[PDB]
């Protein structure tokens, strides 16, 4: 309700929601590695994991390929990227989840 | 003389279609609605059931008929205890 | 060598031209396009943030389906149908019935944008969107199909949208309003932004969590895979919204988003709410319906809306109150009138479940608990006529769902009525009435199931007559208590003399 | 009363097929619920704007059949098998692009060929996009889901062709940066005489809103013209100018085009079960042929010019 | 020795008792009391935060009046009437007419609480409130009385509420709804909380700032003294509100506050808005109407509402947009139809004023400026028939004020219509329509001035007929341009041949 | 047409008085606009709840006059002059309180007097509050502003008396802490026989909603009974018990009570200009007198008892 | 045949009562409204004035009469330029 | 509007609004003295002055009497206290303007 809902709305959490499978652990690890000095939060819902940082969270193709242990193109993340928090900006090298505003 | 109303019974969770009669008293209307609520989703209790236009404060007299009330078909009524 | 997408992407969407042989308005008629008078040139700045291209699309979507179908094949003998709690099986039945043919209808919303949007990037992304929704319709028919031979209720994965069953009417009235019945820009705002970044995460990811807890990986894996497509094509809405705001149409944009979110809310409260808090076995409830709402709709979705420059909807506080209340009553209505559903609702009110409900919604037992007390007593005393209805519920002229309120100790119920063109309409909230008033021509001569019953469209005028009108073909298809009232065995027995 | 009935092996609507239903049948057949109620296609006010649109442009079409749902795609394609097929053909095309680029194919074309490409090839992105938009329109209006599915895949194929054209326009520009490649196509589409027949044809076709007329003009008139007067003549010119990639690319595009012709003919055969439909289809073909002929003639005279 | 108030105060409000010879409901009938079924015992915890007692009251109020009347006496010869800008004089005329007899009506709102509130502290504070409003009515008749001999428009300080003049109807419809026409608890919430801690600070302190800048200290001193009483008796609302929330009536309380704030807003936008941004000379505008709104209504009032536990009203965002727009159009309407007012509206559109308006409301010149351009041209070219109306404006069935919108380059206007009991009503906003729907019996057979004109209640059916119906007795009483169009002399002259 | 007219020296409604209007006239006369329209007292739906209340309980009163507005307070009091008058009387009373407290008056009262005060004096706060509530009701319902103003000042005077009683109950409790002073008054008002006539009288009077009946019962029956059977007998008992403060306090309260009697008589004189009103006023007096008489008798027998 | 409407003219600041005739064409209706707006608060301009139900997209034909339109007395119309 | 209005609403300013006259300067001075380590803000509108502090602001009778220079009872402040921000709590010794919530 009021206090509870206000607190829920006034967050700046951004990041991927990854669907159960082979990308869950590699994405968690990549979020940690590629955002040094960001605290990464992870909520485990078994069918999916909610991975987040404050304001911005980057996942680079190079890091993800290393953590996954096999050749990986950035576009392939959509096989496992079930949702995300934040606005999205993606290219061949990385994906960026971000907000324009601070709440 | 069939007269449809939508009725919300005191302590129930919904509004239901109840087809009453044009010449029914409010006592009779209340009973026809109670049939579909009391001992189904609402505990029986002591007291006099009264009829009012939905969300109204003013109650219709017990003896007044649907015809006399000025209610239009498919209008919403509450049935409450006084 | 190959050249990277960034180097040739702009040419794929360099497709606007100035018409000469017909007018701009003839080529993009407002009633189909919804450009709000914004000229062609202004739409060229539309920039979809989640791009794809044809070769990548066919390659990646091939892989997505390979996984979904392989998992299905490998788990055929996991005895989900025979060993699952029947409440879980009813969740599958309600999901596939409510969704499969609606997904195929969403092709038409995407097609509306692919032909009629003035934004070239939108027309291309909508082409992938058409393909995505085709996938989703086909997956969600193929998957339940194997259960037809086990249970006639699974026929409704195909049948529901061809019926006049009340919940199917509710689904179609929603989907025809927000997806197939409006112009391209309305679809971009209402479907892809409001619906596909909002409520679909609850049914396709929240529910996936419960599915995984329940050990139904075929279903969890399917619906989460589907959502990966939604997460891409839904990103057509943001740039449309930003363009409308830049071009002086903020008010129009906000109104459409406000309307679509509320319409989605009422439908999802009847489908997903009872599933999450009652049909899913207690041990498999990852979070409560309200907890998932706070995660997905408040914490993620609404925060995204604010980031894009919109305001919280005017009905915010009404919405928050509804999250605490509405689905408990909709569950009650669906269960009491279960014979009208194509699935078997679980009552979900054993003592241990009632303790959970009280924890998750303090005050529950003094409210809905009062009604379930009467019902439970009747079941224990074999007073079964009192657990089946002998009239119709009153139904909202917008959402097509029963008019409900809070029962019990602090009883409050309100119907919001409206006279329009010499007819009386009734709505389940201030917001539903407001939606009608925003666009009466969309709604004014529509008749809800109760209106039809009263008008002589449902013959004969009996439970049976209505049930037949709604498309039921056998005893087996109509809803029953999921556990055939075996849940009363967990309630304290009603004693009798010895 | 109500019966007690046993489970069916498939959907109730397929339960009286003699054959075991295929994947295609299970996932494609009888999915447009908007054809069930003639007075209210959509579950809204019977006279809502979109209900009026569908009553006028679908329901009232002079092209009539009492069972459009019995139409079957000859190729019986579903989403899954389309992606298998097209990943095969598209990976092949992408491999050609890679290999021909490795061999510096574009440097070895006959002198001036880049200018022919800039003028007669690169603006095809506009034409192909028009086919894409048009295919989507037939999708949303067709009176059976099996018809619509064919249009969905055809819309995707049109974007496939647009994307090949975009990729190759860019690639050619890298070898030939002074030809206007990727810079002047809108101007050509809008102003160049050889493009004006085609532009007029598509602007008018895209404003034919009756589903039957949309179908016939697009699939029986416009698309076959493109095959005979654009695709095949470009292959011939490419051969004369030592462009060996373009003929191979077009051969792959022609596989798509043949598929579109196959399903469209199957739909005509289905429609002609109603004898009234012959004069209806003939009428529209005769209405649209002159425009298509002028389009083709103007294109060909441009391709032939200096 | 004397004993301090804290030691005997509780006995002054130890006045509730349990009725025996009549029932509690007979003594405090819901239609007059508005207790919402909350029993007598629960009301005893009501604790007014701003207390007074009889001996202190008579002593302090004696001093308040001594100052107000002494300042009036000492400044009689300051030539306010003859030397002030006529826009300032019109501000006095509109103030006293709109307020004096309404203050005396507020006695009845306080009396309603003094007899019918179940809270003993409320009954006593309301007795002081009755006395306070008597003071305010008497002061606001006595003060303008001396100007009767100078200007017949000052007769309206007494006459307005006895007339059917359109602005008087607007005032009475508001005051009769929120003050004299509802039960005691409604008055406590709607009048004292919503109106007296909200909007009265704009007219009695914001305007006092402008008055002081204008050098009219008699008026500034008067209205600020009046507000000191309001600031005390308005503190009856908070404890009523807190009690309703504690007793499960939050929703009812919020609805009443939401309704009253909007109703107050529309009236104050027509009275105070044109005063602050147009009638007050440019050099005397302490702040713009919007700046004062942000100070008093947003920054102070709404923040207080949140502190007491209420929510921002649902219409927040509509309200914020209205603050930027509404009064500019209401000013335009009052000025164009000036002949129907008992004051002389200043147009307020000289170039220097237009520069200020643009600074305070960016975009003004491309909106209202477009209309004032046409008007200014006509004035400069002596086309005076085009500066006076030949029809009626359409009028809101709630606020009783013209239906307006944004003119000029991005024209937007919306009327919110409603059919009810076979009659068509029209409202100036979503919120006005919503207010009607909350309590139709309050409003349903009321006829606005336009409804009366169309029904044959205004005879004859001409400007003259309407003006006479509205109570005008001479040419002198009807509104004119404040400066007799001398403001055109500051506009670039319209050249003609020589 | 419309006239050109010159300014008036006062309000248009006073412009044809012969005398120069007084402050009282200027600020008090003809201010209830709710009497202008018989069908809609208030500017709302004619049948809104409060409109129905006023049509029934004001407009339809059997007490009738064609010009209630011509009623004049004999004392011609306005807010300003009321506060001057009452600050004088109240500062005098507060000075008595101060002085008598300095002299320890309460210690010198006859043995047991504190118990008489606890029983017969301190519960007067309930009675006085009832007069306050009742006066406010006559205020809001009276058909002329000059009548209402008298009721406003009378409502304030009732609170004045309540407050004296509160202050003195507390003060007496300080000398006599074991008498229930400030603790047991509600119980006495509710349960004590000597208070039950008065309680029954006020509960019924407060439910007389017709403005005329409210006025007559309150001002012509209840209030004069209080003067003769409560105020004056308390002064006598106080004298017998060496309470010299109470007689002085009551003398100040009686000044207020006499003022209420003066304006009420003036209103009756005005009302009797209509000969019909004599039987109406007489009827209500005769209706209410027995209840007031019983109230007074029960009080007096309590004051007299041991 | 007197027929009251409430009309909002394009670029004006308000809605006004305009009494038209039952048998008036939309061209005539537009002109009767324009009288009270153009050169008063709205600049004259080139183009064809059209009538629509308030906030509608669809325009009434120029030749259609009030009687033919289906409009009810006191309904709101806009007058805009096409 | 949005940003502007949000900023205007989300304040915790409390304190007296004093009407032009002999209490203006004494109240300003008292606000400073009686709230050490609170910054006092003053907005001058000529007819009135808006005096504020964050969260709470006290005015004591003793300080006000000193700053005013004449005998003063707390109740008399209402002659000049035209409005106030915050909830109010007053007794013979002092007046307190305060908020329960922090915005
Ligand atoms: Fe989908
Ligand atoms: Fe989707
Ligand atoms: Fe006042
Ligand atoms: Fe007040």
């Amino acid at each position: 309700m009021s206090t509870l809902a206000d607190q829920a709305l006034h967050n700046n959490n951004v990041g991927p929601i990854i669907r159960a499978g082979d990308l869950v652990e590699p994405v968690i690890e990549t979020a940690e590695i590629d955002n040094p000095g960001k605290e990464i939060t992870v909520e485990d819902r078994r069918a999916y994991v909610r991975i987040a940082a404050e304001g911005e969270l980057i996942l680079t193709r190079k890091t993800l390929e290393e953590q996954l242990g096999r050749p990986f193109n950035m576009q392939e993340l959509e096989i496992n990227l079930a949702s995300f928090a934040g606005q999205i900006q993606a290219d061949e090298d990385q994906i960026r989840f971000y907000f324009d505003k601070t709440m | 003389s069939a007269f449809p109303v939508h009725a919300a019974f005191e302590k129930d969770f919904l509004v239901q279609l109840v087809v009453v009669d044009l010449n029914d008293s409010m006592d009779q209307v209340a009973e026809k609605v109670a049939y579909h609520c009391v001992n189904r989703r609402v505990a029986p209790r002591e007291g006099v059931m009264r009829v009012r236009k939905h969300r109204s404060t003013e109650l219709f007299p017990r003896d007044m008929t649907i015809a006399e009330s000025g209610l239009n078909p498919t209008e919403v009524i509450d049935v409450v205890f006084e | 060598a190959m050249h990277p997408r960034k180097d040739w992407y702009e040419l794929t969407r360099a497709t606007n031209w100035t018409p000469s042989y017909v007018t701009e308005e003839q080529l993009f008629p407002e009633r189909m396009s919804g450009h709000m008078g914004i000229p062609l040139e202004k739409w060229e700045s539309y920039d979809e943030p989640y791009k794809t291209s044809y070769p990548e699309y066919v390659s990646i979507q091939r892989e997505k389906d390979a996984g979904a179908y392989s998992v299905k094949a490998a788990l055929e003998r996991a005895k989900i149908y025979e060993n699952s709690d029947p409440g879980w099986i009813s969740t599958l039945k309600s999901h596939y019935g409510a969704i499969a043919v609606g997904e195929y209808a969403a092709v038409t919303g995407e097609g509306r944008m692919a032909r009629f949007s003035k934004a070239p990037g939108n027309r291309n992304m909508a082409t992938f969107g058409m393909m995505d929704e085709l996938r989703h319709g086909q997956l969600q028919l193929f998957f339940p199909h194997e259960y037809c031979k086990k249970d006639r209720q699974f026929d409704w994965a195909w049948r529901a949208y061809h019926s006049n069953e009340w919940a199917a009417i509710a689904a179609k009235h929603f989907f025809d309003d927000i997806i197939t019945g409006r112009d391209a820009i309305s679809v971009a705002i209402m479907l892809t932004f409001s619906f596909e970044t909002g409520f679909t995460n609850m049914q396709f990811l929240g529910l996936a969590a419960d599915a995984a807890e329940a050990g139904d990986y075929t279903f969890a894996n399917l619906i989460s895979s589907i959502q990966t497509d939604e997460s891409r094509h839904a990103q057509q809405g943001g740039p449309a919204l930003q363009l409308l705001i830049e071009n002086g149409k903020r008010e129009e944009a906000q109104k459409k988003v406000d309307m679509a979110i509320w319409r989605a809310w009422r439908l999802f409260a009847v489908l997903t709410g009872p599933v999450m808090d009652y049909y899913t076995p207690l041990e498999d409830r990852s979070q409560s319906f309200k907890e998932f709402m706070y995660e997905w709709i408040i914490g993620q979705f609404e925060r995204s809306l604010i980031d894009l420059g919109l305001d919280k909807p005017w009905y915010w506080d009404l919405f928050l109150k509804d999250i605490d209340e509405l689905h408990h009553s909709y569950h009650m209505g669906v269960w009491y009138w279960r014979t009208t559903a194509w699935w078997n609702p679980a009552a979900g009110v054993t003592p241990e479940e009632r303790d959970w409900l009280e924890e998750k919604y303090p005050g529950w037992n003094k409210r809905w608990g009062r009604c379930w007390d009467v019902i439970t007593e009747n079941v224990l005393n074999d007073r079964m006529d009192l657990v089946s209805p002998e009239t119709l519920p009153s139904v909202c002229n917008m959402s097509q769902i029963p008019l409900v309120g809070v029962p019990g100790d602090d009883w409050n119920i309100e119907v919001f009525s409206l006279e329009h063109n010499g007819r009386l309409y009734h709505f389940g909230s201030e917001v539903d009435r407001w939606v009608f008033q925003q666009d009466p021509v969309q709604y004014q001569n529509h008749m809800n199931i109760v209106d039809r019953f009263l008008a002589g469209q449902i013959q004969p005028m009996t439970l049976e007559g209505a049930l037949k009108y709604m498309g039921f073909q056998s005893i087996e298809e109509m809803g029953k208590d999921a556990h055939d009232f075996a849940w009363a065995d967990k309630c304290k027995p009603a004693m009798k003399k010895s | 009363s109500f019966e007690s009935k046993k489970p069916m092996r498939t959907w109730s609507h397929l339960a009286e097929m003699r054959k075991k239903p295929s994947e295609y049948d299970i996932v494609s057949r009888k999915l447009h619920y908007s054809t069930n109620n003639p007075d209210s296609p959509w579950e809204l006010s019977p006279d809502s704007p979109m209900n009026l649109w569908y009553k006028q442009y679908r329901n009232a079409s002079p092209l009539k059949h009492d069972n459009w749902d019995a139409f079957t795609d000859p190729d019986q394609l579903v989403y899954r098998t389309y992606n298998l097929m097209q990943d095969g053909q598209e990976s092949y095309v992408q491999s050609l692009f890679d290999q021909f680029n490795e061999r510096e194919h574009d440097q070895m074309v006959r002198e001036g060929w880049e200018h022919t490409m800039a003028r007669c090839y690169s603006p095809l992105r506009y034409l192909f996009h028009c086919l894409q938009m048009s295919s989507a329109y037939v999708q949303q209006m067709a009176p059976a889901s099996t018809i619509s599915n064919c249009c969905i895949l055809q819309t995707a194929d049109s974007l496939r062709w647009l994307t090949h054209t975009a990729y190759r326009t860019h690639e050619l520009s890298l070898t030939y940066p002074d030809a206007g490649l990727g810079e002047h196509e809108r101007e050509l589409w809008e102003k160049e005489p050889g493009w004006q027949g085609l532009r007029e044809l598509m602007e008018k076709q895209l404003t034919a809103f009756d589903w039957g007329e949309a179908f016939v003009s697009l699939n029986l008139v416009v698309k076959p013209m493109i095959v005979e007067s654009i695709f095949k003549p470009l292959q011939q010119q490419a051969w004369e100018n030592n462009d060996t990639l373009l003929p191979l690319l077009i051969d792959s595009q022609l596989k798509d085009a043949e598929r579109h012709s196959r399903w469209s003919k199957a739909l005509v055969k289905h429609a002609l079960e109603n004898p009234d439909n012959h004069a209806v289809i003939e009428g529209w073909i005769e209405k649209w042929r002159p425009l298509a002929d002028r389009a083709a003639e103007a294109y060909l005279s441009m391709l032939s010019s200096d």
